[PDB]
Protein backbone atom coordinates (compact mmCIF):
# COMPACT_ATOMS: atom_id res chain seq x y z
CA UNK A 1 0.00 0.00 0.00
CA UNK A 2 1.32 3.04 -1.41
CA UNK A 3 2.86 5.55 1.51
CA UNK A 4 3.59 9.19 0.95
CA UNK A 5 5.15 12.57 1.95
CA UNK A 6 2.61 15.36 2.28
CA UNK A 7 3.25 18.80 1.53
CA UNK A 8 2.89 22.11 4.08
CA UNK A 9 3.82 26.10 4.11
CA UNK B 1 29.74 38.39 6.20
CA UNK B 2 27.42 34.95 4.36
CA UNK B 3 29.80 33.75 2.13
CA UNK B 4 32.98 33.69 3.77
CA UNK B 5 31.88 32.50 7.19
CA UNK B 6 29.93 29.00 5.80
CA UNK B 7 31.09 26.46 3.23
CA UNK B 8 28.20 24.93 1.41
CA UNK B 9 27.51 21.55 0.67
CA UNK B 10 25.19 19.89 -1.57
CA UNK B 11 21.13 20.27 -1.51
CA UNK B 12 19.23 18.40 1.49
CA UNK B 13 16.04 19.15 0.05
CA UNK B 14 13.46 21.90 -0.62
CA UNK B 15 9.86 22.50 -0.62
CA UNK B 16 6.96 24.37 1.24
CA UNK B 17 9.86 25.45 3.73
CA UNK B 18 12.57 27.08 1.25
CA UNK B 19 15.66 25.31 0.21
CA UNK B 20 17.78 23.46 2.66
CA UNK B 21 21.93 22.99 2.17
CA UNK B 22 24.40 21.42 4.30
CA UNK B 23 27.32 23.30 5.05
CA UNK B 24 30.42 23.78 7.05
CA UNK B 25 31.04 26.52 9.62
CA UNK B 26 34.23 27.82 8.60
CA UNK B 27 35.59 29.09 11.92
CA UNK B 28 35.49 25.35 13.76
CA UNK B 29 34.38 23.08 11.08
CA UNK B 30 30.80 22.60 12.87
CA UNK B 31 28.20 20.38 11.00
CA UNK B 32 25.49 23.19 9.58
CA UNK B 33 21.84 22.88 7.44
CA UNK B 34 21.69 26.08 5.69
CA UNK B 35 18.04 27.33 4.96
CA UNK B 36 17.05 29.58 2.07
CA UNK B 37 13.41 31.37 2.20
CA UNK B 38 12.57 33.98 -0.19
CA UNK B 39 10.98 36.86 0.99
CA UNK B 40 7.79 36.61 -1.22
CA UNK B 41 7.25 33.42 -0.07
CA UNK B 42 6.89 34.59 3.84
CA UNK B 43 3.60 35.47 4.75
CA UNK B 44 3.94 35.58 8.14
CA UNK B 45 6.33 38.29 9.80
CA UNK B 46 7.42 38.89 13.53
CA UNK B 47 9.59 41.11 15.12
CA UNK B 48 12.84 40.79 17.46
CA UNK B 49 13.19 42.80 20.20
CA UNK B 50 16.02 44.10 18.15
CA UNK B 51 13.33 45.61 16.29
CA UNK B 52 14.30 43.99 13.42
CA UNK B 53 11.17 42.78 11.22
CA UNK B 54 11.70 38.90 10.43
CA UNK B 55 9.85 36.06 9.09
CA UNK B 56 8.17 34.50 11.98
CA UNK B 57 10.10 31.52 11.64
CA UNK B 58 12.93 33.23 12.85
CA UNK B 59 11.27 34.67 15.95
CA UNK B 60 9.94 31.28 16.91
CA UNK B 61 13.28 29.98 16.58
CA UNK B 62 15.05 32.27 18.69
CA UNK B 63 12.64 31.76 21.19
CA UNK B 64 12.63 27.85 21.58
CA UNK B 65 16.65 27.94 20.90
CA UNK B 66 18.05 28.58 24.11
CA UNK B 67 19.62 25.79 26.42
CA UNK B 68 19.47 22.51 25.26
CA UNK B 69 16.17 20.44 23.82
CA UNK B 70 14.89 18.35 21.50
CA UNK B 71 14.75 21.56 18.82
CA UNK B 72 17.14 21.85 15.90
CA UNK B 73 18.66 25.10 17.14
CA UNK B 74 19.12 28.43 15.08
CA UNK B 75 22.90 29.55 14.99
CA UNK B 76 22.55 32.32 13.01
CA UNK B 77 20.75 34.49 10.04
CA UNK B 78 21.25 36.77 7.64
CA UNK B 79 18.77 38.59 5.63
CA UNK B 80 19.35 39.23 1.53
CA UNK B 81 17.53 41.29 -0.85
CA UNK B 82 15.14 38.71 -1.66
CA UNK B 83 16.00 36.04 0.84
CA UNK B 84 16.78 35.19 4.18
CA UNK B 85 19.46 32.49 5.26
CA UNK B 86 19.00 30.95 8.36
CA UNK B 87 21.92 28.67 9.87
CA UNK B 88 20.54 25.77 11.54
CA UNK B 89 22.54 23.05 13.55
CA UNK B 90 23.15 19.25 11.39
CA UNK B 91 23.68 16.43 13.92
CA UNK B 92 25.13 13.95 12.06
CA UNK B 93 24.27 10.91 11.13
CA UNK B 94 20.60 11.42 10.54
CA UNK B 95 17.76 10.33 9.83
CA UNK B 96 14.03 12.14 8.75
CA UNK B 97 11.57 9.91 10.87
CA UNK B 98 9.43 9.46 7.61
CA UNK B 99 12.47 7.81 5.89
CA UNK B 100 13.10 5.46 8.98
CA UNK B 101 9.92 4.10 8.96
CA UNK B 102 9.54 3.66 5.31
CA UNK B 103 12.64 1.64 5.56
CA UNK B 104 12.14 -0.28 8.51
CA UNK B 105 7.90 -0.24 8.33
CA UNK B 106 5.85 -0.14 11.57
CA UNK B 107 8.11 0.42 14.95
CA UNK B 108 8.28 -1.86 18.00
CA UNK B 109 6.78 -0.29 21.01
CA UNK B 110 9.60 -0.04 22.45
CA UNK B 111 11.20 2.24 20.20
CA UNK B 112 7.98 3.89 18.99
CA UNK B 113 7.24 5.30 23.38
CA UNK B 114 11.08 6.12 23.42
CA UNK B 115 10.80 8.12 20.47
CA UNK B 116 6.90 9.46 21.32
CA UNK B 117 8.58 10.40 24.98
CA UNK B 118 10.74 12.63 23.19
CA UNK B 119 8.57 14.37 21.02
CA UNK B 120 6.62 14.92 23.93
CA UNK B 121 8.92 16.80 25.67
CA UNK B 122 10.33 18.81 22.84
CA UNK B 123 6.76 19.95 21.91
CA UNK B 124 6.43 20.97 26.13
CA UNK B 125 9.52 23.04 25.67
CA UNK B 126 8.04 24.80 22.29
CA UNK B 127 4.92 25.32 24.76
CA UNK B 128 7.12 26.27 27.51
CA UNK B 129 8.62 29.01 25.34
CA UNK B 130 5.55 30.34 23.92
CA UNK B 131 5.72 28.57 20.82
CA UNK B 132 2.85 26.63 18.63
CA UNK B 133 4.76 24.36 15.85
CA UNK B 134 1.68 23.57 13.91
CA UNK B 135 2.98 20.94 12.03
CA UNK B 136 4.73 18.35 13.82
CA UNK B 137 4.80 14.89 11.80
CA UNK B 138 7.61 12.41 11.19
CA UNK B 139 8.89 14.26 8.62
CA UNK B 140 9.49 17.44 10.35
CA UNK B 141 11.66 14.81 12.99
CA UNK B 142 15.31 14.14 12.71
CA UNK B 143 17.09 11.30 14.14
CA UNK B 144 20.76 11.79 15.70
CA UNK B 145 21.18 7.84 14.94
CA UNK B 146 24.63 8.10 17.36
CA UNK B 147 22.91 9.84 20.17
CA UNK B 148 19.32 8.65 19.61
CA UNK B 149 18.14 11.82 20.25
CA UNK B 150 14.97 13.19 18.21
CA UNK B 151 15.20 16.95 17.12
CA UNK B 152 12.39 18.91 15.79
CA UNK B 153 12.63 21.18 12.34
CA UNK B 154 11.05 23.69 10.35
CA UNK B 155 8.86 25.77 12.25
CA UNK B 156 8.09 27.62 9.09
CA UNK B 157 4.18 27.21 9.79
CA UNK B 158 4.15 27.63 13.38
CA UNK B 159 2.68 30.52 15.71
CA UNK B 160 3.16 32.14 19.03
CA UNK B 161 1.16 29.93 21.46
CA UNK B 162 -2.17 31.71 22.71
CA UNK B 163 -5.65 30.43 24.58
CA UNK B 164 -7.75 31.98 21.63
CA UNK B 165 -8.99 30.54 18.93
CA UNK B 166 -6.55 30.11 15.84
CA UNK B 167 -8.65 30.34 12.37
CA UNK B 168 -5.38 30.80 9.80
CA UNK B 169 -3.35 27.23 9.38
CA UNK B 170 -0.61 26.44 7.18
CA UNK B 171 0.31 22.79 8.44
CA UNK B 172 0.21 19.15 6.84
CA UNK B 173 -3.39 18.33 5.96
CA UNK B 174 -3.30 14.74 7.01
CA UNK B 175 -2.45 15.63 10.56
CA UNK B 176 -4.86 18.62 11.16
CA UNK B 177 -7.66 18.00 13.47
CA UNK B 178 -11.32 17.39 12.46
CA UNK B 179 -13.00 20.69 13.82
CA UNK B 180 -9.93 22.23 12.01
CA UNK B 181 -11.12 20.03 8.51
CA UNK B 182 -15.28 20.93 9.44
CA UNK B 183 -14.88 24.31 10.99
CA UNK B 184 -11.51 26.31 10.40
CA UNK B 185 -10.99 26.72 13.84
CA UNK B 186 -8.74 25.08 16.29
CA UNK B 187 -7.00 25.70 20.06
CA UNK B 188 -3.17 25.65 19.68
CA UNK B 189 -2.84 22.55 22.16
CA UNK B 190 -5.64 20.40 21.61
CA UNK B 191 -4.91 20.37 17.90
CA UNK B 192 -1.07 19.32 18.97
CA UNK B 193 -2.49 16.93 21.05
CA UNK B 194 -4.79 15.73 17.51
CA UNK B 195 -1.01 15.75 15.74
CA UNK B 196 0.75 13.82 18.22
CA UNK B 197 -1.81 10.77 18.12
CA UNK B 198 -1.90 10.86 13.73
CA UNK B 199 1.94 10.75 14.57
CA UNK B 200 2.13 7.66 17.34
CA UNK B 201 -0.01 5.58 14.81
CA UNK B 202 2.05 6.25 11.98
CA UNK B 203 5.00 4.80 14.17
CA UNK B 204 3.29 1.84 15.67
CA UNK B 205 1.58 0.95 12.07
CA UNK B 206 4.23 2.30 9.23
CA UNK B 207 1.47 5.05 7.95
CA UNK B 208 -0.73 7.22 9.25
CA UNK B 209 -3.87 6.57 9.76
CA UNK B 210 -5.81 8.79 7.23
CA UNK B 211 -5.25 10.52 4.51
CA UNK B 212 -8.92 12.02 3.35
CA UNK B 213 -11.00 14.69 5.04
CA UNK B 214 -14.15 12.30 5.34
CA UNK B 215 -11.82 9.72 7.48
CA UNK B 216 -10.38 12.82 9.64
CA UNK B 217 -14.31 14.04 10.22
CA UNK B 218 -15.09 10.21 10.90
CA UNK B 219 -12.59 9.64 14.01
CA UNK B 220 -12.96 5.80 13.70
CA UNK B 221 -9.41 4.33 13.81
CA UNK B 222 -8.38 0.81 12.44
CA UNK B 223 -5.52 -0.76 13.47
CA UNK B 224 -4.05 -2.32 10.55
CA UNK B 225 -0.80 -3.70 12.20
CA UNK B 226 -1.10 -5.44 16.20
CA UNK B 227 -1.08 -2.99 18.45
CA UNK B 228 -0.98 -3.29 22.83
CA UNK B 229 -4.59 -2.43 23.95
CA UNK B 230 -2.77 0.43 26.30
CA UNK B 231 -1.45 1.70 22.79
CA UNK B 232 -4.79 1.73 20.87
CA UNK B 233 -5.97 3.55 23.84
CA UNK B 234 -3.90 6.31 23.95
CA UNK B 235 -3.94 7.03 20.18
CA UNK B 236 -7.84 6.70 20.30
CA UNK B 237 -7.62 9.13 23.12
CA UNK B 238 -5.38 11.50 21.45
CA UNK B 239 -7.81 11.38 18.68
CA UNK B 240 -10.61 12.20 20.33
CA UNK B 241 -13.18 14.18 17.90
CA UNK B 242 -14.06 16.84 20.20
CA UNK B 243 -10.64 18.24 21.39
CA UNK B 244 -11.94 18.91 25.15
CA UNK B 245 -12.28 14.86 25.32
CA UNK B 246 -8.38 14.75 24.38
CA UNK B 247 -5.82 14.06 27.28
CA UNK B 248 -3.51 17.09 28.08
CA UNK B 249 0.88 16.70 27.63
CA UNK B 250 0.59 15.49 31.27
CA UNK B 251 -2.05 12.67 31.21
CA UNK B 252 0.00 11.68 27.25
CA UNK B 253 3.37 11.33 29.63
CA UNK B 254 1.34 9.75 32.77
CA UNK B 255 -0.54 7.54 30.42
CA UNK B 256 0.40 3.60 31.35
CA UNK B 257 1.58 2.95 28.10
CA UNK B 258 4.38 5.75 28.61
CA UNK B 259 6.09 4.51 31.53
CA UNK B 260 9.36 2.94 31.93
CA UNK B 261 10.84 4.67 28.75
CA UNK B 262 14.62 3.85 27.25
CA UNK B 263 16.98 6.65 27.77
CA UNK B 264 18.42 8.17 23.84
CA UNK B 265 21.23 6.02 24.33
CA UNK B 266 19.76 2.91 25.19
CA UNK B 267 17.68 3.53 22.10
CA UNK B 268 20.74 3.98 20.21
CA UNK B 269 22.40 1.21 21.72
CA UNK B 270 19.64 -1.65 20.89
CA UNK B 271 17.44 0.08 18.09
CA UNK B 272 19.66 2.38 15.79
CA UNK B 273 23.68 0.76 16.18
O1 LIG C 1 16.24 22.69 10.25
C1 LIG C 1 16.11 21.95 9.27
N1 LIG C 1 15.09 21.99 8.40
C2 LIG C 1 15.29 21.02 7.52
N2 LIG C 1 14.41 20.81 6.54
C3 LIG C 1 14.48 19.85 5.61
C4 LIG C 1 15.68 19.46 4.99
C5 LIG C 1 15.68 18.49 4.00
C6 LIG C 1 14.47 17.90 3.61
C7 LIG C 1 13.28 18.29 4.22
C8 LIG C 1 13.28 19.27 5.19
N3 LIG C 1 16.45 20.39 7.78
C9 LIG C 1 16.99 20.93 8.89
C10 LIG C 1 18.15 20.69 9.63
C11 LIG C 1 18.88 19.53 9.37
C12 LIG C 1 19.75 19.06 10.34
C13 LIG C 1 20.48 17.90 10.09
C14 LIG C 1 20.34 17.22 8.88
C15 LIG C 1 19.46 17.69 7.91
C16 LIG C 1 18.75 18.85 8.14
O2 LIG C 1 19.51 16.88 6.81
C17 LIG C 1 20.27 15.75 7.19
O3 LIG C 1 20.95 16.09 8.41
Amino acid sequence: RKRRRHPSG
Amino acid sequence: PLESQYQVGPLLGSGGFGSVYSGIRVSDNLPVAIKHVEKDRISDWGELPNGTRVPMEVVLLKKVSSGFSGVIRLLDWFERPDSFVLILERPEPVQDLFDFITERGALQEELARSFFWQVLEAVRHCHNCGVLHRDIKDENILIDLNRGELKLIDFGSGALLKDTVYTDFDGTRVYSPPEWIRYHRYHGRSAAVWSLGILLYDMVCGDIPFEHDEEIIGGQVFFRQRVSSECQHLIRWCLALRPSDRPTFEEIQNHPWMQDVLLPQETAEIHLH
